């Protein structure tokens, strides 16, 4: 099974922009015909792929003229001259020269911009939380960027990793900029027995992690 | 052309599921049928394909036993038999249309979504969320409307028939243990919020629950 290896894992690239996506093959994939087998897809959020290049070089029939194709042997690379929001999403690579046929690891295009500060804040848990006997302490850190976020968790000076809930949000079309949602739960027994619940938030816009807390005495 | 996929599948572990792909508008006999896998982290995988004309399969190394492929040459549809789903086998499946070394995979199904767990149609529990009493109160207040404890997906978290429509950041969903919980936050002048109303809207289809409820300031 040919191994195809894209990269890089994501190009951010600022619209205007050359865009150059590059693939490897574990083995050359040419074949006998005089041509090598190898096409480039594209696939939007929440959508199916859709073909653009195939046989390296060949566009699909309705494609703009920017994306161009090249390589040979186990080098391929894929050319995108002058990006636009409507080119955003996963470029995969295919080799349909030997059995089986492998796609691409694939190479998520995002768009880059000015950074944006990250928006940190924290919401204790409600009041038919606690009737249905749980805790729920969430932390939102809304509009920043880049994906340069980390979010770590000290309860009383004790940092708590166990059962910590992840959650990012695909860059935005209106701001273009991310979000994250991480958040934990806690038993009303391990609830009320700390007293300070803490949520930093390291960012590349502050090195200085962002401090947002609450206490439960209150 | 067109190749038309069945429905969202729900399977317990260990069961077996069998998805359909429907071609029409084309020789449906001549062209292989490629079975690709996504699953909802990332990357495009290639299970087989089979030939309906004749009886000939192929298979990726990692699915050879997992998936089964068969074709109905009356009805032109196209069988895939997955067996002793796990969890890992939870994802997104589509069906291409592919000639090799010639015409390349131009049209692809809908994606046929299959989760796997035993988990039943929990309805949702959505836990509003109020700002902190120890929190400052700033020029912008970004409302927090949560939901958890909710299967399957999905959840059509909402405003008041689009009370809101901008300055909305719906995250994914995420398993915290073996549910599914999401979270949101709206962007609101402090002016506005006393005296204007919204309420998420949250719904959800397959356990036929549509239920809303607001965040009370503190
Ligand atoms: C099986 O053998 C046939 C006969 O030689 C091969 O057909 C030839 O394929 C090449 C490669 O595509 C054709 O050249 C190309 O033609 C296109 C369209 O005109 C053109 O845009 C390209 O620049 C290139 O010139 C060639 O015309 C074609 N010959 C005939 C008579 O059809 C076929 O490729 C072989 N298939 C395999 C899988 O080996």
């Amino acid at each position: 099974d040919v191994l195809m290896t894209q990269t890089p894992l994501s190009l951010p690239v600022s619209l205007g922009d050359q865009a150059s996506i590059s693939c490897r093959s574990s083995q050359s994939i040419v074949h006998s015909n005089g041509n090598t087998y190898l096409e480039w897809y594209l696939q939007k959020p929440g959508q199916s792929p859709k073909l653009l290049i195939y046989k390296v070089s060949n566009r699909f029939s309705g494609v703009p003229d920017r994306f161009s194709g090249s390589g040979s042997g186990t080098d391929f690379t894929l050319k995108i001259s002058r990006v636009e929001a409507e080119d955003l999403g996963v470029y995969y690579c295919f080799q349909g020269s030997h059995v089986p046929w492998t796609f691409g690891g694939g190479t998520k295009l995002e768009i880059k911009r000015a950074d944006a500060a990250p928006t940190v804040s924290i919401f204790p848990p409600s009041s038919e939380q606690l009737t249905s006997g749980g805790a729920s302490v969430v932390c939102f850190l809304n509009n920043f960027y880049p994906k340069d976020i980390n979010v770590k968790w000290k309860i009383d000076g004790s940092e708590r990793q166990n059962g910590v809930l992840n959650s990012w949000t695909d860059q935005d079309s209106k701001d273009s900029t991310y979000s994250m949602s991480s958040t934990l739960t806690l038993t009303k027994d391990e609830y009320e027995r700390h007293n300070s619940y803490t949520c930093e938030a390291t960012h590349k816009t502050s090195t200085s992690p962002i401090v947002k807390s609450f206490n439960r005495n209150e | 052309v067109q190749l038309q996929q069945s429905g969202a599948e729900v399977m317990k572990p260990g069961a077996s599921v069998k998805i359909s792909c429907k071609g029409t508008g084309y020789t449906f006999s001549s062209y292989w049928i490629e079975w690709v896998k996504q699953r909802p982290g990332h990357g495009l995988e290639r299970i087989g394909e089979i030939l309906p004309g004749s009886g000939s399969t192929n298979y990726n190394e990692k699915f050879r036993g997992k998936a089964t492929f068969t074709a109905d040459k009356s009805s032109k549809t196209a069988y895939m038999q997955l067996s002793s789903l796990t969890s890992e086998d939870s994802a997104v499946y589509y069906c291409a249309r592919y000639l090799p070394y010639y015409y390349a995979m131009d049209y692809w199904g809908q994606g046929t979504s299959v989760t796997v767990s035993s988990a039943k149609t929990t309805p949702p529990s959505v836990y509003p969320l109020a700002p902190g009493s120890a929190a400052q109160t700033n020029s912008m207040v970004t409302l927090g409307c949560l939901v958890k404890g909710y299967f399957p997906e999905p959840v059509t978290v909402t405003w008041n028939s689009g009370s809101l429509s901008s300055g909305v950041h719906t995250f994914p969903a995420v398993l915290q243990s073996d549910l599914y919980t999401l979270s949101s936050s709206v962007t609101v002048p402090s002016s506005t919020w006393p005296s204007e109303t919204v309420t998420c809207n949250v719904a959800h289809p397959a356990s036929s629950t549509k239920v809303d409820k607001k965040i009370v300031p503190r």
